[PDB]
């Protein structure tokens, strides 16, 4: 098939691009002894359907008006292959000099001219990172799909990167929210042993202690289950949530982890819970495959809600099928993505047509992209000021005061380099033959929320509780992973309430009594 | 100038100078001790005639402001002399600038450069970045350590804790990914070892010289009335320097007095940190360090962009006291890393101890034969393990504030192949009559008093009589009350059952 000869486009401003059209065959995961270059024969769809994307939107960029009036953008792909060391070869060569096979050293770098505009970032969170911190020294923009990652929201170590998709924090503030809105004080919090676990569980406490809610305590649950420490683990970890009386589960955890802890549960029993998702595990069916579920208690979470991208379709079957077209060669880019007749995707993936989530985010940056350099052109409806080559660093200025048009959406980056989007809160539906997501609420920086539909299990709300503050006959004692609840203590009968203040119920004296809850010791 | 120096084959140097354009912040000492430390070994090495005889070792030294400043410095290195970078397919006959890169001295900083030189395979030996995530030579397959990893830091401090039976502890980490990452860490170490964690907080992100917010000032108070009310009296700080200034301060301003601070090696030999005279009334200070080895005569040597410092020659000469005083702790693992380079591009030239024949070296080849190296420098032998790491010796040092003596006294020593803490000696506590500070949920229980918990850690418990006719047989439970058989009964508070009716 002549597919891979189609991912480089000639133009008078090429957009970078990386995605993961595939990886590395996977016995080839082994140290490197000689700095040789790595196979990646592995083709995979996700990357095509997302390359496909980016394809479409800058020919429809190309064929219209609206922006850029009479001059060719352009486009060259390559493939992250899930792995660093491609990666850093790929990201290199966009930043190697015009028309050249070199990068040059130098010490301010606001001097130079690379080969790209800009680059449509990596998939992935790590690979994110990784070439964030490389691309911002040149300050080369990049806009990334997929990466929601907090850190990267950091302007002094990524100043120029952008997303198209929000970062973690805006969905675990919608989670806080719905926590207030339910007065649900004293919870738990459990996240996936991997990095995404990690770095979720850290902003929930910072944001849950700012609010005034209390983790009782903070678990790390394991992202897959192989041996009998792990269990022991997990199931340490399931015994502490009991132990707590904690009614409230948030759950930030990647979807194996999730499922492993359920398998439990439903072995078991444990006691029904209230579950708050991650929206990487609600979308999922798998959990939602585990025998008799309704024995969890209710699940909820936030989801994502994207616009409609319908003609994509009907584009990558036609492009599939020119594809397919020996004569269609006279129209290398990829390792094997030749090999891949239309069996092997019309049998998956093109029947589904979240992956839309990010097709439309893919959409969506180089669409950001091209308003940044209408932008700093400052076209007229058919002039442009072309007179000067711009430079990547030129853009970067423009982007952060911008608003694009996403086909129907209208978009911006905040200070700090994220798309205002707003979310759908949705409730497993349990009462039917079979489990469905319901919508009961939306969250647009307000928690616009539906209490009538809102089955709860019981048929009344679920509760906990923690004290705050003590009555005068009740003494304290602490709890919470940072101290932040009180239990109040009924300080019996014999024994007196020293001060309000006090930690400890102290007994009278032997010639004396008190009442029950009482503030003295009488004769 | 002092960061460059000619020779056959460079050095590359990386040291974060300066504190927080990277020329304004303030200046560190110890980023300067180290270079010196560098500097120094590279001296010997081209003195002596023993191990490189008539090849010139020469370096090149870069300044690192911390996450900044990362890039340029890899790009540097690597350009071939002509200040291009050629990119290839296959790199195996590429010759960069350097030979090898004495590595950043924080975590951050080296896994940036290191996803950079995987590259490349060029070898990076980094000296005092304790992360155990550079264990991983699948993701960081160029790099080595001449120091042991937080794994053991925290093993030491748990023995530590052990010892002197510290039950109920305090857990104070930076809002960073240092305090961040060691704090979980020793999540995990406490709570498999009985040991329970009352609190953790994270502590602001405060510059010390910066005035001091309302919102920044509240939230240390509250922190510090924290530590007030709970009974925890032994506390953890994982933290930069930097941010302890203020947080002292503050635990000053309270009356704050009688707790045990367990410092992380990021703090536990501040030179600047030991200076606030104020402390020695805040109680005891423990730390946790890599072992003193004295570099005979490295005292005496001690008196294009980014390769500059003014400062720092005032600024160290002050501190020099206390520096020479001190032990050479990580100046150690500097020095070793580069006779390590040394030793491995000896034996990679193929050279005899009468000549070397000067040929091109390929970075992967000189990469190939550190990781083979064994002999001794002082009396240490080093040599990398399977996963890079150098077996250096731990120490747990007490502050001491007679300035006419060594500032940081070694009260215990820990080894790492052993995984064992040993050799403990006296420390002078800061309790009435020198007895042993301690710390638990709840007193120990009488006999014939079961147990019974409180909450979530397993370190309280309230404790309670078994009632007339039954007995407590700790070895089964202490946390129930067994029934005396039919012909015996027990008291209020016996262990066992008698014969009666
Ligand atoms: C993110 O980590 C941190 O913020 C802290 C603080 C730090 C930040 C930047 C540069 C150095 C230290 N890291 C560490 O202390 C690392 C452990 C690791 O980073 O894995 N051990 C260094 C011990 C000898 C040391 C050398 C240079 C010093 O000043 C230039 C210094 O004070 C102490």
């Amino acid at each position: 098939l002549c597919l891979s000869q189609q991912f480089k486009a000639q133009g008078d401003y090429i957009l970078g691009g990386l995605f993961p059209l595939g990886s590395t065959e996977e016995a080839t995961l082994n140290q490197r002894t000689q700095p040789n270059s790595i196979p990646c024969n592995r083709f995979s769809p996700l990357g095509l359907f997302l390359a496909m994307a980016m394809k479409m939107a800058v020919e429809e960029i190309n064929n219209g008006s609206a922006l850029l009036p009479g001059l060719r953008l352009g486009y060259d792909l390559f493939d992250t292959c899930s792995e660093p060391v491609v990666t850093m070869k790929s990201s290199l060569m966009f930043l190697a000099k015009v028309g050249s096979q070199s990068i040059a050293a130098y010490c301010n770098y606001t001097q130079y001219q690379p080969r790209v505009l800009a680059v449509i970032g990596p998939h992935s969170s790590e690979l994110a990172l990784i070439t964030g911190k490389f691309f911002s020294f040149f300050l080369m923009p990049q806009v990334s799909y997929s990466a929601s990652m907090d850190r990267l929201s950091d302007r002094e170590t990524f100043p120029s990167f952008f997303r198209t998709v929000p970062s973690d924090r805006v969905q675990l503030q919608a989670v806080v929210t719905l926590l207030q809105n339910f007065s649900w004080n004293w919870v738990a919090a459990l996240g996936s042993d991997d990095d995404y676990g990690r770095e979720g569980l850290s902003i929930f406490s910072s944001l849950a202690n700012a609010r005034g809610i209390c983790i009782a305590h903070e678990g790390l649950v394991p992202q897959h289950d192989t041996s009998g420490q792990q269990l022991g683990k997990v199931l340490d970890v399931l015994r502490q949530v009991n132990q707590s009386k904690v009614q409230v589960v948030v759950l930030f955890a990647s979807a194996r982890a999730v499922y492993s802890l359920f398998s439990y549960s439903i072995h078991h029993g444990l006691s029904p819970k209230v579950w708050v998702a991650s929206e990487s595990w609600l979308t999922s069916d798998l959990v939602m495959t585990l025998p008799n579920i309704a024995r969890v208690g209710t699940v909820l979470g936030f989801l994502q809600r994207g616009a409609l991208l319908p003609e994509f379709s009907h584009y990558v079957e036609t492009h599939l099928a020119l594809a397919a077209d020996p004569a269609f060669c006279a129209s290398q880019r990829c390792p094997r993505c030749d090999d891949i007749m239309l069996q092997n995707l019309s049998s998956g993936l093109l029947q589904n047509l979240q992956l839309h989530h990010q097709i439309f985010a893919t959409y969506a940056a180089v669409y950001s992209v091209a308003q940044a350099l209408h932008n700093t052109l400052q076209c007229n409806v058919s002039h442009c000021h072309v007179s000067e080559h711009v430079l990547p660093w030129q853009l970067l200025e423009n982007m952060y005061n911008m608003s694009f048009h996403a086909r129907d959406l209208t978009l911006q980056f905040d200070a700090e380099g994220n798309v205002d989007m707003e979310y759908d809160l949705k409730m497993w539906v349990w009462q039917s033959p079979t489990p469905v997501l319901h919508t009961v609420g939306t969250f647009n920086g307000t928690l616009q929320l539906q209490q009538s539909k809102m089955y709860w299990p019981g048929n009344q709300v679920p509760v906990s509780q923690c004290s705050r503050q003590c009555k005068d006959g009740q003494v304290r004692r602490v709890k919470g992973f940072h101290s932040c609840c009180y239990d109040c203590v009924d300080c019996k009968a014999g024994s007196y309430r020293k001060h309000p203040d006090d930690f400890t119920c102290t007994p009278c004296n032997q010639d004396q009594w008190s009442p029950e809850k009482s503030t003295a010791c009488l004769p | 100038s002092d960061f460059y120096l000619p020779g056959d084959y460079l050095l590359g140097g990386l040291f974060s100078l300066h504190a927080n354009m990277c020329k304004e912040y303030e200046v560190k000492v110890i980023g300067y001790n180290l270079m010196q430390a560098m500097r120094f070994a590279v001296e010997e090495i081209n003195n002596d005639s023993s191990l490189l005889p008539g090849v010139l070792l020469g370096y090149e030294i870069v300044d690192v402001c911390y996450i900044s400043n990362n890039v340029q410095p890899v790009l540097y290195f690597l350009a071939h002399e002509d200040n291009l970078l050629p990119i290839q397919e296959d790199y195996s006959n590429y010759s960069s600038r350097v030979v090898a890169v004495i590595g950043p001295d924080n975590s951050e900083s080296v896994m940036t450069v290191a996803n950079f030189l995987s590259l490349f395979l060029l070898p990076q030996i980094t000296y005092s970045a304790i992360s155990d995530e550079l264990r991983d030579k699948v993701r960081f397959p160029a790099l080595l350590r001449t120091t042991p990893s937080a794994d053991h830091h925290i093993e030491a401090m748990v023995q530590l804790m052990l010892h002197f039976r510290w039950n109920w502890i305090i857990v104070l980490v930076s809002n960073d990914t240092y305090g961040r990452d060691n704090g979980q860490l020793l999540g995990e170490r406490v709570a498999r070892r009985g040991i329970c964690i009352a609190f953790q907080e994270t502590l602001p992100t405060l510059q010390p010289n910066q005035n001091m917010t309302s919102e920044e000032r509240q939230r240390l108070v509250t922190i510090v009335d924290k530590l007030q009310q709970s009974t925890a009296r032994v506390v953890v700080v994982f933290s930069p320097d930097l941010t302890l200034y203020h947080f002292f301060n503050e635990v000053l301003r309270q009356n704050f007095t009688g707790a045990v601070w367990i410092a992380s090696e990021s703090w536990a030999i501040d030179p600047v940190l030991h200076n606030l005279t104020e402390l020695r009334h805040l109680g005891t200070f423990l730390g946790i360090t890599i072992q003193s080895v004295p570099i005979p005569g490295f005292s005496e040597f001690r008196e294009t962009c980014n390769q500059e410092c003014d400062n720092c020659l005032n600024a160290t000469l002050s501190f020099n006291t206390i520096l020479r005083l001190s032990g050479e702790r990580v100046v150690y693992s500097v020095y070793s890393a580069v006779y390590a380079v040394a030793h491995a591009l000896h034996s990679l030239l193929g050279c005899d101890k009468s000549t070397c024949t000067k040929r091109v070296v390929y970075p992967w080849q000189l990469l190939e034969e550190i990781w083979k190296v064994n002999f001794t420098l002082l009396d240490h032998q080093i040599f990398f393990d399977p996963q890079g790491d150098v077996a250096l010796h731990l120490e747990i040092v007490q502050w001491q504030w007679d300035r006419s003596q060594n500032p940081f006294q070694s009260v215990a020593s820990y080894y790492p192949l052993q995984r064992q803490l040993k050799n403990i000696q006296d420390i002078s506590w800061h309790t009435i009559n020198n007895t042993i500070p301690m710390s638990m949920c709840s007193k120990r229980c009488q006999s014939g008093q079961k147990k019974k918990p409180v909450g979530i850690h397993v370190c309280c418990f309230e404790c309670i009589d078994c009632l007339p006719g039954t007995f407590l047989n700790h070895t089964e439970d202490e946390y129930e009350c067994q029934a005396c058989p039919n012909n015996e009964w027990s008291y209020q508070s016996e262990t066992s059952c008698f014969k009666r009716q």
